[PDB]
């Protein structure tokens, strides 16, 4: 029922995707400010000490700065050389952030890292990677690369001849056509598939493109990166270079006027997730970001060959958490994130626009956000304390989010810069509000009891206070999830454990 | 699946049955083997052995703090059907 | 116990890898005679009517040639011509092979197709893969393409960096090094996981790769193909151009003599395979070749990161099915595939080579063999008669055996000419082999208790029988698997089931 | 698994222990309660519930004929001890 289950308001305006942490990482006036947030001590709303409120600091002085905290675009490429490998995390000689666990955090993100453009952090429209040309007769590789399309090309240049070919297949329904579609997408490597209506308001009203410089590397290969890695590792300072500015022409850089989306999403893997503020978490957060790259080009390639347009997208195009809402996969919790059933928020979102007129699905509601009002549990589990303690959403106004939050819809405030932030002093994702979600959970017969006991009106707060006693995924408490030991014996039992968890 | 989950399974619900009906017996055998009375026997025993069984899921899971405490709460959530049944027999 | 379970004869010699039936193809040599069979008539040997006899002349009469037999060549480049799509398959107005279940096929092939260099077919030492490049200022894609490495380089550049700065990691054992390995695999993506010391007999004496030359499409794009498309689709016939042969010298191409391998295998779908004739199973073989490409080269990546050599491979470097064997994963069937014991033959091999010294693993030993003995149902349902339906596995001798099969082994021999022949007819691979296998199955509780059963005295011949008759993955004739309906019956109910089969 | 899994075990725990306290109970009536007679009983109703568990699976995992052939056949070898049973009673 409806277009969209919460409320809009008609003041709302379509989001600058350049605005956000990763895209205004190389924003050359974001590196003149240091970083800013919305609160600067969140100790009276929470009664518990801020954390997040030396973040910068300690950043600047990682950095080699003295005297002045770090800015948004230092903050980011902190972030960034540590988790390229140029660097070492301030944890290294500490289980959870060894060379080990770093080499199987970087295999993971390989494909990632190589093939998708590193889309993590958005993306242009159609992906480009640079790629350094090899001699099949000699096997030799050459020391300039060449720009060449990725995993999520928008390439449609096939689909006019399969329809002047008459081979374009052709659906008796719109139902029907949306069950071949997720019956396909399931068997591509989806785990869940929903199709929504296209709606401009999820679209971004501007795509950019990194602007990347060559820079010399000891190995003797030219690399392109979007700041000057030699001049950072010199002591010389950080330097961004800007963006490349696309309007959200869908015919000028697509071909087609979409009609369509289809949304799918890929779960991570639970005994690593446990393991939350540790690499082995960013290593199944990097396998998700490659499988949903692998998975979305083979959808672009089956709508392309069944005659009809299609663009894949990962991280770069639209908003994934409000179309996946109205597209009847989940709702949206107290962290921003889209709360599955089966899942919880263990998956990565990606969406696979097309001109194909395909039957909508309906947003579902199976008792997320009225949790979410009592619970407060992913808040008191952040680190750098980024996410609301409010007890219930509300309509954002321009005076409750900052210039990288889009304001005018009904939901919960996350701090970006805080999350940022935190991440460039550990090194690695941190998915800790991901980890201690009560619906992340396993699929089982315990787990599908308890979820419908978050929903009969007596059952849901002796659920709740179950979820929260039980243990489940261990403390709440970022410090204490450290040097309790929990952190340290759950990665010696993942690496001394033969087999995962599924049951 | 598995192997060991079904027989398992199994196994809790024998247990289950032959809790009822000693249950039943006990009720007969004091003469007040009312519905209610036995109502009240079911679901002790359905509470133990969902004790029992989340128990096990646990254990699956590799959360291992859970057994326990899914044992004490769902152990006293059975104990005070038990307690009931006993007090009015 | 010992290095390896099969007998071995003292005769043995390393496999030409450009002997085989896809290798073979592109040599200019195989297009002046008419492919042959080891034997041409097998109405004798199976006591029923040979179907695959007339397999050459309906391939000819496809190809527009009249009064001779299809040579390799040409049986070859026509099922490669039908499987990338530029021509029609003999059934596609039946359901199965229309345009729906095409457009799956071609969208589950596009990651082996377009990153992996379509290693399907074998390929050198690194893979090579055409991408046109791209302008990332206007999103203008070329046509010229050029040679980039694809998912399988051989690239190791910075392992001698990574030594050099002490950051190597070093284990205290060769057992917890085998551990950590086999769990970052799993974790990678893979389904099974087993080491194995390098063995030599197990790699091929020559690496090739095929010569490509530029060909325009109508599209206006130029494509790189191994034979001439244009002058095939007008008529003048079909021509190759040959190999670029290499030397299997490690050190040369790769950087380092091997000294462990690791073996992985990729689990297929259950309710695509018993379609196992038609383009379903077909699309979830595609799946598979996408799948272990990626996770090749994540395993690959870490273990470079981990500061030891890495070569991940996976249809090219050695042979699959006897490495796998050496690191107990599995037994070799009548098929000549791999049987593990959780997934059967549904899965794919792929291998990495490593110089980092792991402790190797054991074979298995769980009945596969004893049962092939009696069994004999892949060869019932080869609908090319290809599979031997001899009792007993022998140690094969020249003259048991073609040019392109390695004597000298004790096993089953397999007729590679007709296995092609019939995919040349159907436009598709076959997997019959594998989907009738009665070690196909789920795994549940009733299967693996019927795998007990299965090396049980007087419960072998019980279980086998009953595997046989309760009709698992439907009926063995090939001819009766089609005009019975349940290929065209289980299509439909697999595009009408939201959900795949997992329990 | 699921939810309807564990509870169609649970049920057939529950049918397997009737159906073998239903033969201990006809075998004391009848007076012959030995323990072969017992044992064959229990064979009896151990094969029938492999019956329905093995139709049960066959139908989770859509392979259709199989649950009335597997019902055939250890139903065959369910009666055979039940015939024996009776025949000796
Ligand atoms: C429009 C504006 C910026 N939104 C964006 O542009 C999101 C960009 C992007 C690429 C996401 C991919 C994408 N294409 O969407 C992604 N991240 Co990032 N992320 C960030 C970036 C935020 C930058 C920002 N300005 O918010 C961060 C560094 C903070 C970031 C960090 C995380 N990220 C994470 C994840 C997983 C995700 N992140 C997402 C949201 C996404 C969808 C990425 C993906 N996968 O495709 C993940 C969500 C998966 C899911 N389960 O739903 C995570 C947990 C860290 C990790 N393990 O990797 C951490 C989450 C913290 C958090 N709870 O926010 C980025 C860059 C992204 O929204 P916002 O600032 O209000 O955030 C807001 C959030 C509210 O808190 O929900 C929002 N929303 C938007 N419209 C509507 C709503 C919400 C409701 C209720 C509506 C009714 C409508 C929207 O998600
Ligand atoms: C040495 C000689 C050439 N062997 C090779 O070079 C293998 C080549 C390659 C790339 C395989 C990948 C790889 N890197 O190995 C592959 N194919 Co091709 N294939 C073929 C090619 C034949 C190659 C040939 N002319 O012999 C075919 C078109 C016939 C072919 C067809 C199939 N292929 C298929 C598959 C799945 C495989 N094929 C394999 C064997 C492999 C391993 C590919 C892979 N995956 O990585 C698959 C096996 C998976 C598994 N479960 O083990 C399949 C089923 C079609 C499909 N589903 O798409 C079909 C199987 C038919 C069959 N049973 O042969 C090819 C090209 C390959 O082998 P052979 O003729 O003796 O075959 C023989 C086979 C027994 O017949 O096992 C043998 N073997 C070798 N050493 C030892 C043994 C056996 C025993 C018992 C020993 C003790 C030692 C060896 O495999
Ligand atoms: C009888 C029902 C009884 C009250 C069930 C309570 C069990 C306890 C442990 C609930 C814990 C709990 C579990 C186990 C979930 O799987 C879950 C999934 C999604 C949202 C919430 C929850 C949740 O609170
Ligand atoms: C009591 C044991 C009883 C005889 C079990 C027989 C069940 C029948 C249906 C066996 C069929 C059968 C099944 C069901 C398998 O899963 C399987 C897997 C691997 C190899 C063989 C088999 C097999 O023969
Ligand atoms: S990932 Fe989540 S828990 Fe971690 S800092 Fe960001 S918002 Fe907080
Ligand atoms: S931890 Fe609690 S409040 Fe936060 S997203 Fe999960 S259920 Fe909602
Ligand atoms: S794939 Fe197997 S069944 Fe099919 S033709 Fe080849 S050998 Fe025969
Ligand atoms: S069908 Fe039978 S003989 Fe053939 S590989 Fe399978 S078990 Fe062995």
């Amino acid at each position: 029922t409806s277009e969209f289950p919460y409320k809009v308001d008609a003041k709302y305006q379509r989001y600058n995707s350049l605005k956000n942490f990763f895209e205004k990482t190389f924003d050359p006036e974001a590196n003149k400010t240091p970083i800013k947030f919305h609160y600067d001590d969140v100790s009276k709303i929470t009664g518990k000490k801020d954390t997040g409120k030396d973040l910068p600091t300690l950043n600047a002085e990682r950095l080699g700065i003295k005297g002045r905290p770090a800015t948004h675009t230092e903050t980011s490429i902190l972030f960034h050389t540590q988790h390229l490998g140029a660097m070492l995390t301030q944890r290294h000689n500490e289980t959870g952030w060894t060379g080990l666990d770093e080499a199987l955090n970087a295999g993971a993100w390989a494909v990632e890292f190589d093939y998708s453009g590193f889309n993590a952090t958005g993306g242009g429209p159609g992906s480009v990677i640079p790629l350094y040309p090899i001699n099949p007769m000699t096997n030799e590789i050459a020391n300039e690369p060449v720009m060449v399309p990725g995993l999520y090309n928008w390439d449609n240049i096939d689909v006019e001849s399969v329809r002047q070919q008459g081979q374009q297949w052709k659906f008796e329904s719109k139902e029907e056509a949306s069950k071949i579609v997720k019956k396909a997408t399931r068997l591509l490597g989806a785990d869940l598939v929903g199709i929504a209506p296209y709606d401009e308001r999820w679209t971004y009203s501007t795509w950019g493109r990194k602007i990347y410089k060559p820079c010399k590397m000891p190995n003797g290969r030219t690399k392109y990166l979007p700041w000057d890695l030699p001049k950072m590792l010199s002591g010389g300072g950080v330097e961004v270079f800007g963006h490349a500015k696309f309007e959200p022409d869908w015919e000028k850089y697509a071909g087609f006027k979409p009609k369509s989306v289809i949304v799918f999403v890929l779960e991570e893997d639970y005994e690593a997730i446990r393991t939350s503020p540790s690499v082995i978490s960013s290593a199944t957060v990097g396998k998700s970001y490659s499988n949903m790259a692998e998975v979305a080009y083979k959808i672009a390639v089956f709508l392309r060959k069944l005659g009809y347009y299609a663009a894949p997208c990962g991280n770069d195009t639209g908003i994934s958490v409000p179309m996946a809402v109205q597209a009847g996969l989940g709702e949206a919790g107290r962290n921003g994130l889209l709360i599955t059933q089966k899942f919880g928020p263990r998956h990565r979102i990606a969406k696979v626009y097309t001109d194909l007129e395909l039957a909508p699905d309906k947003p579902r509601k199976f008792g997320v956000r009225e949790f979410c009002r009592l619970c407060k549990k992913c808040a008191d589990a952040c680190p750098a304390q980024a996410i609301s303690h409010e007890k219930d959403p509300k309509v954002l106004q321009p005076e409750d989010c900052e210039v990288a939050e889009n304001p005018y819809t009904e939901k919960w405030h996350l701090d970006s810069n805080r999350c940022g932030s935190f991440w460039a002093y550990n090194g690695s994702p941190c998915s800790n509000c991901v980890a201690v979600c009560s619906w992340n959970k396993v699929e089982t017969w315990n787990h599908d009891v308890a979820r419908i006991a978050t929903q009969i009106p007596l059952l849901q707060d002796a659920a709740r206070k179950f979820d929260e006693w039980f243990g489940y995924n261990g403390p709440v408490n970022p410090d204490e999830r450290l040097e309790s030991g929990y952190v340290q014996n759950m990665v010696k039992d993942f690496w001394n454990n033969p087999e995962s968890i599924k049951q | 699946m598995n192997i060991y989950d079904v027989l398992i399974w199994m196994a809790l619900g024998m247990t289950a049955l032959l809790i009822q009906y000693g249950i039943w017996r006990y009720l007969k055998g004091k003469g007040k083997d009312t519905i209610p009375l036995q109502i009240c026997g079911f679901l002790a025993n359905f509470f133990f052995i969902f004790a029992l069984a989340w128990g096990y899921s646990s254990f699956s899971e590799r959360e291992y703090q859970a057994i326990g405490m899914g044992f004490i709460f769902f152990g006293g959530t059975a104990l005070i059907p038990a307690i009931i049944t006993y007090r009015l027999a």
